[PDB]
RNA sequence: GACCGAUAGUGAACCAGUACCGUGAGGGAAAGGUGAAAAGCACCCCGGAAGGGGAGUGAAAGAGAUCCUGAAACCGUGUGCCUACAAGUAGUCAGAGCCCGUUAACGGGUGAUGGCGUGCCUUUUGUAGAAUGAACCGGCGAGUUACGAUCUCGUGCAAGGUUAAGCAGAAGAUGCGGAGCCGCAGCGAAAGCGAGUCUGAAUAGGGCGCAUGAGUACGUGGUCGUAGACCCGAAACCAGGUGAUCUACCCAUGUCCAGGGUGAAGUUCAGGUAACACUGAAUGGAGGCCCGAACCCACGCACGUUGAAAAGUGCGGGGAUGAGGUGUGGGUAGGGGUGAAAUGCCAAUCGAACCUGGAGAUAGCUGGUUCUCUCCGAAAUAGCUUUAGGGCUAGCCUCAAGGUAAGAGUCUUGGAGGUAGAGCACUGAUUGGACUAGGGGCCCCUACCGGGUUACCGAAUUCAGUCAAACUCCGAAUGCCAAUGACUUAUCCUUGGGAGUCAGACUGCGAGUGAUAAGAUCCGUAGUCGAAAGGGAAACAGCCCAGACCGCCAGCUAAGGUCCCAAAGUAUACGUUAAGUGGAAAAGGAUGUGGAGUUGCUUAGACAACCAGGAUGUUGGCUUAGAAGCAGCCACCAUUUAAAGAGUGCGUAAUAGCUCACUGGUCGAGUGACUCUGCGCCGAAAAUGUACCGGGGCUAAACGUAUCACCGAAGCUGCGGACUGUUCGAACAGUGGUAGGAGAGCGUUCUAAGGGCUGUGAAGCCAGACCGGAAGGACUGGUGGAGCGCUUAGAAGUGAGAAUGCCGGUA
RNA sequence: AGGCCCAGGCGACUGUUUAGCAAAAACACAGGUCUCUGCGAAGCCGUAAGGCGAAGUAUAGGGGCUGACGCCUGCCCGGUGCUGGAAGGUUAAGAGGAGCGCUUAGCGUAAGCGAAGGUGCGAAUUGAAGCCCCAGUAAACGGCGGCCGUAACUAUAACGGUCCUAAGGUAGCGAAAUUCCUUGUCGGGUAAGUUCCGACCCGCACGAAAGGCGCAACGAUCUGGGCACUGUCUCAACGAGAGACUCGGUGAAAUUAUAGUACCUGUGAAGAUGCAGGUUACCCGCGACAGGACGGAAAGACCCCGUGGAGCUUUACUGCAGCCU
RNA sequence: GGGGCGGUCGCCUCCUAAAAGGUAACGGAGGCGCCCAAAGGUUCCCUCAGAAUGGUUGGAAAUCAUUCGCAGAGUGUAAAGGCACAAGGGAGCUUGACUGCGAGACCUACAAGUCGAGCAGGGACGAAAGUCGGGCUUAGUGAUCCGGUGGUUCCGCAUGGAAGGGCCAUCGCUCAACGGAUAAAAGCUACCCCGGGGAUAACAGGCUUAUCUCCCCCAAGAGUCCACAUCGACGGGGAGGUUUGGCACCUCGAUGUCGGCUCAUCGCAUCCUGGGGCUGUAGUCGGUCCCAAGGGUUGGGCUGUUCGCCCAUUAAAGCGGUACGCGAGCUGGGUUCAGAACGUCGUGAGACAGUUCGGUCCCUAUCCGUCGCGGGCGCAGGAAAUUUGAGAGGAGCUGUCCUUAGUACGAGAGGACCGGGAUGGACGCACCGCUGGUGUACCAGUUGUUCUGCCAAGGGCAUCGCUGGGUAGCUAUGUGCGGACGGGAUAAGUGCUGAAAGCAUCUAAGCAUGAAGCCCCCCUCAAGAUGAGAUUUCCCAUUCCGCAAGGAAGUAAGAUCCCUGAAAGAUGAUCAGGUUGAUAGGUCUGAGGUGGAAGUGUGGCGACACAUGGAGCUGACAGAUACUAAUCGAUCGAGGACUUAACC
RNA sequence: GCCGAGGUGGUGGAAUUGGUAGACACGCUACCUUGAGGUGGUAGUUUACGGGUUCAAGUCCCGUCCUCGGUACCA
């Protein structure tokens, strides 16, 4: 016996795209690298960090990186010199 | 069953191939307007002199 | 001649394009060796001969006409040992007994008996596999060559390396030949510019460069490209031929058809008429007519089915004077003929014949691919693919050169991320109560106007409770990213050469699909197998323990075990169970027991049992002829009494007749409910045979807790070897392995300078109780009777157990 | 040296046919019909000559279809083919050459223009057959409907309405070689009949030359019944011969890893002889039997896969011969 | 989760996703192939949805103020993330929806994709600071090749041009199968062929057990009352592995398929038969349940059928396993090969979502395994017989009629258990005297032809020529027999005594009944029962070696070779015999069978009849008979190990 | 339950978003004609539903109901 139903509808899915933490806390970081891809903000631009077209946090000048937080409930990343 | 499912795409391509041959649209209807007129209203004799 | 030596080299070393095979075109073998010389065995014997035994010849006759050597399969003869109560992938290890006495050493042949043990290959997730291949033995049989590319290594010359054709030169080296090629300089599409240059408007930025400069010519080796390119294998396609001696039809021309019936047209005669029609006799001889031999064909059965026969025999069967059978001669030929049409037939071929060529078609598919040891050791994944059993790149493996100590673990520290959990603060779901605009329904009248009600529904409010993968006010353990120091181990990074692998399996955990089925499927994660042997789970890839260089007749252990198979405790202590529970399973059921917890009855006296009470208002009135409840309502009422409901049982067609209820007396101390939990009981059935302990068997030899020994592996240790890597003969560390990478060698044939051994016996062949870490190598002895080794190099037709391989021999 | 009878399906028949599985209900057949063709016919073979047709001439010869005979063969020309027409639209190459580039003497201080020539391209115009268009043809290819109401009700519709079509299936037949439902229902045969026969007719999904319906004869045809008959069977028995079996002569073959080759239950690539635990079993043959050796045979014919093949088809693609122009 | 169908193929968002990132499935949901000249930029401003009230037509809800509303709204668009310092709303001015770039990062095999401070040139807004290389982030798209367009200090085959190319900007692709094989492509194959796979489907095996079959729990209810005689809803829990399935683990270098035939065996979830308990069981009949697998379980019509219905029996006509048992055992009707036809579909070759007619079933048995029969040795001497039984196999079924007895029961109608007796069915074992069969060396009749020279009498051949009988042997359809009687232990059940637990109780102790089942009784085989047995009886303990153990070589009792043979038999074996002997053949008497032989005579013209004359013949039958053959021979076959104990 | 098709006036039924209680043929109603009927002549009645999109809806879109048919349990 092989009664036939079909049409699951449900196949297609896009593709992964690697949102996140890319630099981590006390890592030096060059100029220019991104330090987390994101959508919306989930985490703001602190001190010398741009918030890129896409939301994505980038450094700005060379340094160590820290998460902070914004105050209430709310983060932000900063990159220090040395 | 897969001997009649075969037969029932081959009609299909040859329908989808003599369709793109052919290209023959649907006329496009000629042309009336409907227009009309009523001017019912109750009138009088007299007019003009 | 660094070609072949009789399966090689021509197909053919020989009366070979022969024998055979085919009508034909065409295909196409097998098969060498007496001796130096015929001196080829006069002669005698058995024998009819064949063939022998002697004698001669011969160096040898074991050299006698398929004749040098003469292996293995296979077939025989004799005997040393074993064998007719034992199943044994046929061995190995232990092991007596017997019989020998070698390349003389911890000898050799046999082996009663014990432990262990399911061939090799290929393909596999996994094969003893009831998957494949081979009957055995022997020979033959697969990664080569040319030209070119690149990488490593070598050598020469080196900012210059080097010639090619050619000429001369013994098929040579070498000399000449620099024409050419590659590099030294790059950038740009190009003009061009130049240690810079393109883009650019830019003195800017960036790309690619050099400032950190080596190439080039040859050679070995790895790999790639073009060639049949690693062997073997298609079905097929095409070109030119050969075939109607079978068969299809046709053409010319002959020939065959025992016999028996039926009886058409016509004709004649008789009747009949106006003449015809018509009727009846006879005659006639028609017929894809009938029955049935020859002959032809094949339908039914049975037999044959390694046949008597690659289509038949036996018994019956159809046609058997015409669309007939058949002879002879002839015609049509393949993308064609022919076809009373089946794609049937065309030489035992046919949806397009056969042969030979292209041709070694192609094969992403299958099979095979041959010597050894050592170091290291995968993958079954992602992406893409007219892709899905294939391929490419990346991951993973290996070697070398580098950079060199970046890697890795853990502690401390900082972070990102929102699952498990939890909670309702969003979003959805949702249980009940309280109110509650409002919607009905009963209606009253009445301009649907005003209302009056209901325990008929209720939107929104509130309290209290639930739930969520796509819900989060919250939020772990881990994992992850880092820095920082700290230790502790070395293994990362880059560049280049070479890969293989993209079929995975199960187990534990986190999910999905499924039925929260599957030895199911699909991911994450870790292990194991794959590619892992050893011990345990009876046997068992995948479970538990643990990783094999090797020897030992040495010890300690892991998991698992200690009554006997079968090594170790009939070990100790304290409990549990009695079903063989252990050694198969649920709801549910049960005075099975063991242990904890409370409670009520409770020597002014329970429980069991014995005795008497079985009432009063009122014998209870209806639906009823009844019900003292009793086929079922209505009160759940109330005192006689130490004590009785107007009722739980029993019974009749209902009362009837009763029993318990409930308290008294006799008795004489444990009794009577409940909860948790330990171990059990039933519930409980299937297929050749005990059959769900491995077995015997066990009441501890089961289970729970605890302790001590002991056994137990190829683990670890001891001792002794070998190899690889690290530090400068020693130490330290190591050594399973498939595909695969890498490294060291053994052997064969030939050549080359050396060296020398062979008629006092070479190669080969047959034996051995010899040596080496392996491939292998000698040393004796015997056959052979003329070539062949050693050392260093070179070049390969280079090593076979597997192809339903080819050929041969033989089972 | 015939068995026979009763009924039915199909095919009229005699013939032919898949050599070597199918002998037929398939081909063929006389008959019918349609169409082609004026004779160097048409069609065919061949590039062509040359032939067949055929030393034939529409009562002839090719081709399609259906198959004696009897009664008949209905409707649709809308689509596709043929056939005829062709006023008109389109439609090739060849013809034509308006023009535009490019080059260039020359003119232009530059910028640019530029004759003739060469040369590259090229518009208007003309240009057949075909096709579009207009008719005929169905024994051409083919196709042949729905729904609603209505009669002493118990039902149907002679009848009427209305969509759609090119027309809506006529006669005859009908559970059939065609009926799924299905073993339809009724009747017969039978003790009992899924088959059979005669009816009915809700024809899944008959139907008039893919012919419809019948039909004497015929048929190694298929189908049901009956008489006779019997070892076909209840249910086997005996006898004869040829093998088998013993002896003398001769003597293969497929197969085959080596085999000293038990059976339970289990395990395991999930179906063991070979493994595990048990159980049983002296050694060696001869006649038998065939349960196992997933026995032998044939590199599965079914299924999938291969960017394999080959025959066939068509309004698949792209071409070619032919045939018109 | 075979292939086809369906569905999908590229991109984005969420969940799966396991708190980095990633992550699959034909997992769960959705979107995209755009829109916007403002929905971009900047500057300056400013805050949402709802609710409660006040408000005509305005309604439940437009617009208004009014408080409370850090968030539901809004954010072009799915969904996530994010946002009230706006990213959400207005208005002005604007074109940065710029050019050349781009240190460095994320991502990723590659191709690609994303982010990017900053620099320069030119701008927009702003007083300035500054911000602006599109929108709130992530979708809104596709390579190359080939062509088009625009521009260019590029090249331009001798030179100058040009044709043409390059560069830069750009356009043409649902190349949607989205990394796109071509600019261009659909089918049949049953007429089929090849290379592979059990990598992949069916059959059968395996795991699973949703489904199926079977069993059970709870109990509402039905059953006049009364859940539990029998039923049992709503729900729940399991077993089995026979159904339909799930998965693809074995097999595609072949594991033959349904039904039937032959032959079975096994399970018990029992169809009959046996024993029981409960009843809403009066009796006959029953219903349900428990134990029991020992035996039995039919013959026909139609169908290929299993199945099913029907007819007629039965005590019953059980369900299931064994590759839906069984094709190296058989059949081949059905299905799925080639022919052909109908209906129907397709334009078609062909096809079936259908039906119909016809169609090659190969194999000498090696091993195991079965059923039989031998040959060797063992069994502490060699022999001949008779045996016990470990063990094993077989058998095991049951009707009807009569009597009890018209008794028990019943109001009747109807009608018994138990206890006896007869006679059957199927099956089994034997045997042939009877009934029959077969009887091919028996007897008779007769045809055709031919031979014995002829008549007569015979022979050959024609299936034994045919036909009528038929002995022995073998045989059933025939006859005789059997499965009986019983013990012992049980199963369900029924009980005594009887506590634990003053009672009660089939309980733990103690006892006993109780089935066709178990063990026996019955029949067969059976000491290879290597555990090799036990009885009774025979023969006896010789000859050399050799120094022994031991060897060999004559024998005894006994047996065999060889021979006559059948009661036996494939061959071996068994058995009866082998000259003091009836083992076979012949003989001669007989039985039996056939039936009136030949010759002769008589009667008839003759075919022929009758007598001599129950004659003649006679295979296997049985009784005598030494006639013939079983001759003479030859071979094999004991000398009895050891220890201990007991005896004398 | 799944797939495919249609749901208009008493009837059958056309309508590419653009005016339909119906535009087209029948019924039906009122009148006329006729002795009275029939024919004939004159005039007359929200797209299955609910919610959008649109200036406009039978139509375009989202959901519900019904009926035809195919595809199933069972007899
Ligand atoms: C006569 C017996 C034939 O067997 C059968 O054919 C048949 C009975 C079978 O059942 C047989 C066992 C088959 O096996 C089966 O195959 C199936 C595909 C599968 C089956 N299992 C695997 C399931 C398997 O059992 C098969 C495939 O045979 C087809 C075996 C296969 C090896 C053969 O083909 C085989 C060689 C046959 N053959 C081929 C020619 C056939 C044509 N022909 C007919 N007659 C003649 C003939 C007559 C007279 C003279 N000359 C010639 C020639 C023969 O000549 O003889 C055969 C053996």
């Amino acid at each position: 016996s092989k009664k036939g139903v079909g049409s699951t509808k449900n196949g297609r899915d896009s593709e992964a795209k690697r949102l996140g933490a890319k630099r981590a806390d006390g890592q030096f970081v060059t100029g220019g690298s991104i330090l987390y891809r994101q959508r919306g903000t989930k985490i703001y631009p602190g001190e010398n960090v741009g918030r890129g077209g896409d939301d994505t946090l980038f450094a700005k000048i060379d340094g160590t990186v820290k998460f902070e937080r914004f105050g209430r409930d709310r983060k932000k990343v900063s990159v220090y010199p040395v | 069953a897969k001997r009649t499912d075969a037969q029932i795409k081959s009609k299909q391509k040859r329908l989808e191939k003599e369709l793109e041959k052919a290209k023959a649209e649907p006329v496009t209807p000629e042309y009336t307007v409907r227009f009309s007129i009523d001017t019912t209203h109750k009138t009088g004799k007299r007019f003009l002199e």
